[PDB]
């Protein structure tokens, strides 16, 4: 139940320590078709792995929750549950009952909320600058691949500061989503090659006669939902001419069209999205403000958009559609060009900027995140508090508080297993450190320089979010005691 | 962990043990069966490790090496694409060992960023010599010729492949704008230079030799919908009464396709060009009119049409305009019964067409892999010019001050630097046993090389001695040098970066 | 019987090694771990030795057989150290395997090793050189505290520097033509259960092993020139008439051939088999010391030491049987010492050769076991130690220095014998870097080191000064930069010269194999 | 893992509880007689205690302390 | 080979500890027996059970060696002397080879926890008269209590203290103590049990009441031999009934965080070792290891050095009340030589067995 479960658990719990970290790598999964998926983040591949042991699949899916709703820094924590039920294989020659369990781990989880408001420091007002965004890419890198800092940095922050809606003064938390910035993945090109585009860009190959003048403007977009055959040729001409009439540009059909009546939008140069997914029809709806016509006519300009300009490049040697507005106001409007060599690099790239973008929607929807001292720097502390906190109020739930504690020595152990640190030799020189201000600006240092000093995270700039913080632990402790809050593993009948 | 990292490293050192004779003109074909019955031997990579059953999901990586070296580079898939995993071959003691691979990834990582600027620092700028698209794209040429079957022949070769890139715009240079025909058998000097676009192969039905194929000056005519009389129509709903009322159904047919047809006949063209196929409904109407009519045309023929005569594809006879209609200056019919379109007098043609035609199907595959791989050497000359000698000889020299920088270390990385050079000698290693030389004797003069000399040490092949590749004017792009370290470093930082595999069902 | 052909018969061989040499590689070093072995009676035994291991190690290939005869070798050469000669021999074959497989003949690897080796004999005496910086008997102290390798009672060293070092000190003797000799097994080794090894007391002379058990023995002796009498004789029908003649004359006879040795002069005796009370009642009353329950061959050292002659049985060229004082010894006291309610016999001042004995105290057989066999071992390198004066810097670090001269020594020869040298060396950086497993540190991070520190001196030139490094170097436990002069640790020249000579002769003899012939038993 | 040690039930009881059945149908003025045959065929037929723990066989070790 | 032939000897260890877990103390119950002759062994004692017991195991017979030696040091009171080196030994490194620390560095932390364990245990034991019939009178109760001779006792006390002062004074320097051996043991069946120089002998008529009753009264006469042997060579006596192992668990916990070093873990794990002692005192007799270990913590600390755990109704009593006292000896020549003992079997990595002899 508990043991040979949490048992299948450590083969996780040691499989993912790789996870995490600064010097932490990545894993290949294969799923049922023959797919192979690259990635450092657990919760895509458990997602897609098969879970045989019921209760798993709750530790699972208690995990994906941090990623739907959080979605920041969820790999230093995603082994955090996991330690947690490794603790108690101690508590089970003590005879402590599971209700003694849960009370241990509650109390010391509501005095932790108010232990971190005390050593929290760093408060930023600010969350639209991107002088404060470039100091929180820093920690997401920490969780992510270290390979190159310097491109996600500039690549992220241009475009978070262009869907920002800029203006003289936004307040009242200004409108920030993940949705509203794409990732165009572009094959070919190195990863220093990646540009931003205030825009949106499209993926498609037209069939000619691309537009090329840019300053001339004068863009519209148009979203829609014997005798017999002579008579196809002349509606279809004046269907095709009402619409050229009001000087409609592209225009976006989601039902079939044939090659006839593409024929007559060639004469002035009409593009045609060929795309069926909604997601590029919804979005133009939000900025061009266009409404589907189902039929065809004279769409009238409430029913058309309007959009800067419409100009086909080839970046990685093949035409896309790319609309771009070089000069006027743009708000809630951006994209990521992404250059890569392979799609494992791209999907690697992707889950850096999915959850980068969300770790700043994660940052602006609560009155503020200010900073946190990351990469187990504050677990340390923590150690401290808890350990007196047990003999603050002795009793029979002091040793549930003890275990508590040890729980969190799962960071530094998995801290020196990827940089090949002895764990027996940097658990003192923390604990000589951290212990008896030094410790609010002062980390752990993860180098092969390390063995000389321990260098601070004030240059390095790795820190962690009060917001993900608090909820972390709210659900790794929530997920430990559910586990152990089953009596019996039984089936289902029919 | 550790060992499985070993067992994924055997399976992918397995097939490069194979694809050694590869880099070098003097490396041997490699010989592949597939289920399809139908096998390419060449020394390309890319089309053995595609068609090469996949076992171990991470020798899937091999793969996209070949895809990455094509759309990063273009070219070196018989050099740079075997070279890519020998890191893992000298890192295969250190998994043994408790070294972690963390380490090894910073070491190869700096290693080859201080290479590239002993690139550059080596490549010799001739644009000093004022040398020509003729002298250096020549030079360049011969040095495409390892790796390939044809060698004594392979002059013809270069008067082709170096004329076909010049005639193409030096300004935008791609494989998929020039064409390239592959006609099965003839012989391999028949290969000839197209001016203009030409048909994907041949349309042979009824009347066949009866075609003239001396012309004067033909104009191109586009078409959109297939003519023929009651098969290809498009179906329709008729109320037929009576058996004798399918007669106006003909009538009815062919009066819509002779409107259309005898207004687009004011234009006079002499070349009937439909998207679709041709019927014998228009051929004995165009027969009248003594002009030539082709069908079946592909979508990447229709493409290079535009850019000459500035065409466009007419649904309807409403949209013509004359600016639709162009010309050319001749026009001549090409082997074994079958037309071959020929455009001349087109200067407007941002497109280029090479006409191959070979005995063997097999030799005539590698032959377009080393058009795409010339072009990708005359792309990165003409965009920057620098001289670096071919064969795999260019990291020797650089090897000796890759260990200048290692005594400067003093710490874990001192010995993975040594490692990396150590790996550089496996190049020489590996031409040693396609020659049937002996490997030790070239190794003991390769250290003993830079100790004198320096500058550039190529050990030509020719003399079955010691030399150097630069007096023998073997040319290479550094771009393709620096680019080698880049595609081999994502892919050894790559495998080592997977300690667990995790395979369902 | 069949017959294995192909090359893999090799690699069959070299896997078997590498599965025996993880075994026997944990107990390299202080910081190893011993095993433990079982005869398969229910017994068992605890020893880090590789002599006792390999010699109970059951191979059914012909490689394990050569690991016993080079681990025999080495203890009549050394006698210690087997962990850091006997292991060398294994990688041997692992970096030899590697390059035969394609572009090396298996004889070029047996020439190269033969012409390095042959070369390295003026490399290695470059750093041989002469005791230095000791004073007196700290030559040997120095030397008895590296007994930290291979043998695992190196803690207790600074104890042992006393009765370890000053137990051959008083061996001296001279013969074979005025040479001084350290006769081997001089040193009588007892065992006893009690108190702690720090209680172990050195007696210069020999001590015999025995218990005495009736009262009737004196309790006080005085007076030199003690005569040492050895005996190994044994001395304790129709109608009882027949009884009554055997019976009287057999008591009188005993009782007879005792009075032969009184009237030989002699002081003490020692019996083999039991003695009567009857019988040690002439020894009180002649103030004789009579001893029982001799082994035969504790009695074989007295000979060669005091010159005590064993007699079978009484005996002479007559009818007559009686006792000759030739085959009495010669020794200054005998003394008595009571150690847990066991007196033993003390024997000194010898006339032959000059000997001594060591008491061992510890809890149990299996603690006196670690104690007995470790410290002998010992016994015989300062018997190597004190005939040539020569020594070399202990710690291991001789292999990492002489890996710079085999870099110039490369380039020397070449040809096909250079792949065989830079092989050779890096084989020697496998010795340090298996006490790096064991003691849980980086192998990289000390090989780094010893490669950039111990090649400074090569690189610059000595004439010039400005030596900057000592190379002499490293250090195990703490795995930071200190010297081993200051710290006294030195090696004999016997740990190297005729050590390795013959522990890298063994791969000629795997070279060569083709393929393997089984014959099934009778 | 912890866990292991032992649980005291009847496990151990089955091995005392045999003789309970067996000698509670003789107990009393109303019980029965055992017999005990051999391979001669002599038969003693006695509810006494000497036969029926001494000269009884039976494969539950309890039995013999019962005996003693 | 690796970590893996060490799990064997930690599991046998385990599996052998289980059997005595709760033969701890005057209350502990028996244990049951099987030989393939189809004979059974019952009794109380576990030296007689394990030395009766024979298993294939390389570790198994080198455990019993060590009870040979605390027997000739001891051998008084075999459930609360002998066989708490078996508890020790499992317990002594609880995370090892998951925590992958280097098994000598343990023991030179072992070496230190067992050092200042002597020096805590010299603190709270105190020195008694030597030469007191009646102090050394309820010292000879407290390991015979496990019978019904304790109203008996003044027979079987008698006989006690006048073999002991028979001769003694052979020993002016290192006691005053002798060699028992030459006392005669013989005994007369039948009846009831209440009817310089060198070593002397005498001897004094004692009846039993059967042949089974005669083995059982070497178990409460012979074995009091060490009771006033044990204070002759350490006068100074010591708290008993576990509360011992409680003082030293607060010292080790205290100690660890002032050292510190790679060491901390391994020094206070003695500690966890010592407190399955006092457990099984807790359990057999009814009571909560849950609470009173908690409470016995803060008692045997601040309270005082006299806490301790009731024998009898398993509540938290003093020491001075419970009319039971350890001689120094009982703690010191155990641990220590249970460390010992212990880290001869942790320093084995592999084990090849089934070769010849």
């Amino acid at each position: 139940q508990i043991i040979k479960s949490i048992a299948a658990i450590r083969e996780l719990h040691q499989m993912c320590l790789t996870s995490m970290g600064p010097c932490g790598r990545n894993k290949i999964i294969v799923n049922h078709l023959g797919k192979i998926i690259i990635t450092n983040d657990a919760a895509t591949m458990l997602r897609e792995l098969d879970i045989v042991h019921p209760a798993v699949k709750v530790l699972v899916m208690a995990t994906e929750q941090q990623k739907i709703d959080m979605g920041d820094g969820t790999n230093l924590v995603m082994i955090l549950a996991g330690e947690l039920l490794n603790v108690s294989e101690k508590l089970i020659s003590m005879g402590l009952s599971a209700v003694e369990i849960i009370q241990g781990y509650n109390m010391a989880r509501k005095f932790t909320l108010k232990e971190l408001d005390e050593m929290v420091v760093g408060e930023i007002t600010d969350k639209n600058d991107k002088n404060e965004l470039l100091k929180m890419i820093k920690p997401v890198i920490s969780s992510k691949k270290y390979g190159s800092e310097d491109i996600l940095s500039e690549l992220v922050s241009e475009a978070v500061s262009h869907v920002l809606p800029v203006a003289q003064q936004a307040g009242e938390i200004p409108y920030f989503n993940v949705d509203s910035i794409r990732v165009v993945k572009i094959m070919g090109g190195s990863l220093s090659n990646s540009t931003v585009i205030k825009g949106m860009v499209f993926n498609r190959e037209p069939e000619g006669h691309v537009k090329s003048l840019s300053e001339d403007k004068k863009h519209k977009v148009a979203v829609f939902t014997l005798d017999f055959s002579k008579g196809e040729e002349k509606q279809i001409d004046a269907m095709m001419k009402e619409i050229a009439d009001m000087g409609v540009e592209c225009i976006v059909a989601g039902a079939g069209v044939g090659e006839l009546a593409l024929h007559y939008l060639n004469r002035y140069g009409i593009l045609v999205l060929k795309v069926p997914s909604k997601f590029e029809l919804r979005r133009l709806c939000r900025v061009c403000g266009a409404t589907p016509l189902p039929r065809l006519g004279a769409p009238t300009p409430e029913e058309l958009g309007l959009v800067e300009t419409v100009k086909t490049m080839e970046i990685g040697g093949d035409r896309v559609t790319v609309f771009k507005q070089e000069q006027g106001e743009i708000s809630r409007t951006s994209t990521i060009i992404l250059r890569g060599a392979t799609q494992n690099n791209l999907d690697d790239i992707e889950r850096a900027i999915d959850d980068g973008v969300a770790a700043v929607k994660g940052l602006m929807k609560p009155s503020g995140g200010k900073l946190l001292p990351g990469a187990g720097a504050t677990e340390i502390e923590l150690i401290s508090r808890i350990t007196k906190y047990g003999e603050r109020t002795p009793g029979l739930l002091q040793l549930a508080i003890k275990q508590f504690a040890v729980a969190f020595e799962v960071v530094p152990r998995t801290l020196a297993e990827t940089a090949g640190l002895d764990v027996n030799e940097v658990l003192p020189n923390l604990y000589a450190a951290h212990n008896v201000t030094d410790h609010l600006y002062k980390g752990v240092d993860i180098d092969g320089e390390s063995d000389e000093g321990v260098k601070d995270i004030r240059e390095e700039n790795i820190y962690d979010m009060l917001a993900t913080k608090k909820f972390a632990i709210n659900v790794a402790t929530e997920a430990a005691t559910t586990v152990l809050s089953i009596d019996q593993i039984i089936m289902a009948k029919k | 962990g550790k060992g499985q990292i070993i067992s994924n490293i055997n399976a992918c050192v397995a097939v490069q043990e194979a694809l050694k004779p590869t880099l070098g003109p003097l490396g041997s074909d490699i010989l592949i069966v597939t289920s399809n019955q139908k096998t390419t031997i060449s020394n390309d990579g890319a089309t053995i490790l595609k068609l090469l059953d996949v076992v171990h999901p991470a020798a899937k990586t091999l793969v996209d090496i070949s895809r990455a070296q094509d759309a990063e580079v273009g070219d070196g898939t018989t050099s740079v694409t075997i070279l890519a995993g020998e890191l893992m071959k000298e890192a295969k003691p250190f998994l043994e060992e408790g070294i972690s691979s963390h380490l090894i990834m910073k070491g190869y990582r700096k290693a080859v960023s201080l290479a590239v600027e002993k690139i550059n620092e080596l490549a010799v700028d001739i644009t000093s010599e004022k040398s020509s698209g003729r002298e250096l794209l020549e030079r360049c040429a011969r040095t495409a010729m390892s790796s390939k079957l044809i060698h004594n022949n392979a002059d013809f070769f270069v008067k082709m492949c170096v004329d076909a890139v010049l005639s193409l715009d030096r300004n935008d240079l791609d494989d998929k704008l020039i064409g390239i025909k592959k006609i099965p058998g003839g012989a391999m000097e028949e290969s000839l230079f197209i001016n203009g676009v030409a048909f994907k192969k041949t349309f042979s039905y009824a009347g066949f030799e009866q075609q003239p194929k001396k012309f004067n000056n033909p104009k191109i005519l586009s078409l959109n919908v297939e003519l023929e009389l009651k098969a290809e129509k498009d179906n329709a709903e008729v109320r037929v009464e009576h058996v004798e009322d399918y007669q106006a159904i003909v009538d009815a047919e062919w009066q819509l396709i002779f409107e259309k047809l005898r207004q687009v006949e004011e234009t006079g063209a002499n070349i009937v060009l439909s998207k679709l196929p041709i019927g014998d409904l228009a051929t004995q109407f165009f027969a009248d009119r003594n002009i030539f009519c082709a069908g079946r045309v592909s979508a990447d023929d229709m493409n290079r049409v535009i850019q000459a005569v500035g065409g466009s594809i007419q649904s309807t006879t409403s949209d013509i305009k004359p600016e639709h209609l162009g010309t050319c200056a001749l026009f001549e019919e090409m082997i074994g019964s079958e037309r071959y379109n020929l455009f001349q007098g087109c200067p407007q043609a941002k497109t280029c067409t090479l006409l191959l035609r070979g005995g063997a199907e097999q030799v005539i595959a590698e032959v377009e892999r080393s058009l795409h791989d010339a072009i990708m050497i005359v792309k990165r000359a003409l965009q920057n010019k620098l001289i670096v000698a071919g064969g795999g000889a260019t990291e020797m020299e650089v090897s000796k001050c890759l260990r200048d920088y290692s005594k400067t270390i003093a710490g874990k990385q001192q010995m993975i630097i040594n490692a990396f050079a150590k790996a550089l000698e496996v190049i020489p290693r590996q031409l040693c046993e396609n020659a049937g030389f002996d490997a030790i004797e070239i190794l003991n003069k390769l250290r003993l090389a830079h100790s004198k000399g320096e500058k550039w040490y190529g050990v030509v092949f020719e003399t079955e001695n010691i030399g150097d590749n630069f007096a023998k004017f073997v040319w290479e792009p550094a771009l393709v040098k620096i680019n080698a370290l880049n595609s081999a470093t994502e892919a050894t930082n790559l495998i080592l970066s997977v300690d667990e595999t995790i395979t369902n069902k | 019987g069949e017959k294995i052909s192909g090359d893999d018969i090799r690699n069959q061989n070299v896997l078997a090694t590498m599965a025996v040499a993880n075994v026997v590689k944990s107990s390299l070093g202080p910081v190893g771990l011993d095993k433990m072995l079982v005869d398969d009676i229910g017994d068992f035994t605890v020893t880090n030795d590789g002599a006792t291991i390999l010699s109970l190690l059951d191979v059914q290939h012909p490689a394990g057989k050569i690991l016993v005869e080079l681990a025999q070798q080495q203890d009549r050469e050394i006698g210690d150290g087997t962990t850091s000669v006997v292991i060398i021999a294994s990688e041997l074959l692992k970096r030899a395997n590697e390059l035969v497989k394609n572009k090396i003949h298996p004889t070029t690897i047996i020439t190269g090793f033969r012409v390095a080796l042959r070369e390295a004999i003026r490399f290695i005496n470059e750093v041989l050189s002469t005791s230095v910086d000791t004073l007196g008997k700290e030559t040997l102290i120095n030397i008895a505290k590296t007994s930290m390798s291979s043998k695992i009672i190196g803690a207790d060293s600074d104890f042992f520097s006393n009765m370890v070092v000053d137990a051959l000190l008083a061996v001296k003797t001279q013969n074979s033509k005025g040479e001084i000799k350290y006769p081997v097994k001089a040193v009588n080794v007892l065992k006893a259960h009690g108190k702690s090894a720090t209680e172990s007391l050195l007696v210069p002379g020999y001590a015999l092993n025995c218990t005495v058990a009736s009262q009737a023995m004196p309790k006080r002796i005085a007076g030199g020139n003690v005569k040492i009498a050895c005996l190994d004789l044994n001395l304790q029908i129709d109608d009882p008439e027949q009884l009554e003649q055997i019976r009287k004359r057999e008591a009188g006879i005993v009782l007879e051939r005792v009075k032969k040795i009184i009237d030989a002069g002699a002081q003490v005796v020692l019996t083999t088999k039991g003695i009567d009370d009857l019988c040690l009642k002439e020894f009180v009353e002649a103030k004789i010391m009579g001893v029982r329950r001799c082994k035969k061959e504790d009695l074989r050292r007295i000979a060669r030491a005091t010159g005590a002659t064993l007699v079978s049985s009484m005996s002479n060229l007559e009818g007559e049987e009686t006792f000759e004082s030739s085959y009495l010894g010669l020794c200054d006291e005998v003394v008595q010492a009571k150690f847990s309610d066991d007196e033993c016999i003390l024997i000194k001042g010898t006339s032959k050769h000059s000997s001594s004995s060591i008491i061992l105290r510890g809890a149990n057989d299996y603690s006196l076991d670690e104690m007995e066999r470790s410290l002998h071992d010992s016994l015989s390198v300062v018997k190597r130690t004190l005939e040539s004066g020569n020594v070399v810097p202990g710690g291991g670090c001789v292999e990492a220095a002489l890996n710079i001269y085999l870099d110039n020594f490369a380039t020397t020869v070449g040809s096909r014998e250079q792949l065989a040298i830079a092989e050779f060396a890096a084989a020697l950086l496998i010795i340090p870097k298996t006490l790096a497993v064991n003691a849980a540190k980086d192998s990289s991070e000390l090989v780094a080191k010893l490669r950039s520190y111990h090649a400074a001196s090569q690189m610059a030139k000595p004439e010039d000064v400005k030596r900057r490094s000592y190379r002499n170097g490293l250090d195990l436990i703490r795995g930071k930069i200190v010297d081993e002069i200051h710290a006294g640790v030195l090696e004999p020249t016997i740990s190297k010269v005729k050590s390795l000579k013959s522990a890298l002769e063994a791969c000629v003899a795997i070279l060569r194999i083709d393929t393997m012939i089984t014959v099934d038993p009778e | 893992e912890s866990l292991r040690r032992d649980a005291a039930l009847k496990v151990n009881v089955t091995s005392a509880e045999g003789l309970q059945s067996v000698l509670e149908t003789n107990l009393g003025p109303k019980g029965t007689l055992k017999m005990l045959v051999d391979g001669a065929g002599n038969i003693k037929l006695t509810k006494d205690g000497k036969v029926l723990l001494t000269e009884m066989q039976i494969q539950s070790p309890t039995a013999v302390l019962i005996a003693r | 080979t690796g970590r893996q032939a060490q799990i064997s000897n930690i599991t046998a260890a385990k599996a052998v500890a289980d059997v005595i877990r709760t033969c701890l103390g005057p209350k502990a119950m028996l244990k049951m027996l099987l030989d393939p002759m189809g004979g059974l062994v019952l009794t109380n004692d576990g030296h007689a059970i394990l030395r009766e017991i024979d298993v294939a195991h390389p570790a198994a017979k080198s455990m019993l060696e060590l009870s040979r030696t605390q027997d000739e040091e001891v051998g008084d009171g075999t459930t609360t002397v002998i066989i708490l080196a078996g508890e020790i030994l499992a317990q002594c490194a609880p995370y090892l080879i998951e925590k992958n620390i280097h098994p000598v560095i343990i023991i030179q932390a072992l070496k230190k926890a067992l050092t200042d364990a002597l020096e805590v245990i010299k603190q709270v034991s105190k020195p008694v008269d030597v030469e007191n019939d009646a102090a050394m009178k309820k010292l000879i109760q407290a390991s015979i209590g496990t019978k019904y001779v304790i109203h008996w006792s003044e027979k079987m006390c008698e006989l006690a203290l006048d073999a002991v002062k028979t001769v003694r004074k052979d020993l002016g320097q290192t006691f005053e103590i002798d060699i028992k051996r030459y006392v005669r043991v013989e005994k007369i069946p039948g009846g009831d049990v209440l009817d310089s120089g060198l070593q002397k002998a005498c001897t004094i008529m004692l009846r039993g009441g059967s042949k089974d009753i005669l083995n059982e009264i070497d178990r409460n006469l012979q074995d009091a031999m060490a009771v006033a042997r044990n204070v002759m060579l350490s006068p100074s006596l010591s708290p008993g009934g576990g509360a011992t192992e409680m003082a030293v668990s607060v010292k080790l916990a205290e100690k660890a965080k002032q050292l510190e070093g790679i060491q901390q873990w391994p020094y206070q794990a003695v500690a966890d070792a010592m407190e399955c002692i006092p457990r099984t005192l807790i359990q057999n007799a009814g009571g909560d290891p849950i609470r009173l270990l908690s409470q016995l913590r803060a008692k045997h600390a601040q309270g005082n050095f006299t806490t301790g755990i009731d024998g009898d109704k398993g509540k938290i009593v003093d020491m001075v009340s419970y009319g039971i006292w350890e001689p120094e000896v009982i703690k010191q020549q155990s641990v220590k030589t249970a460390i010992e003992s212990a880290c001869l079997l942790l320093r084995v990595d592999d084990i090849v067995s089934g070769v010849r002899k």
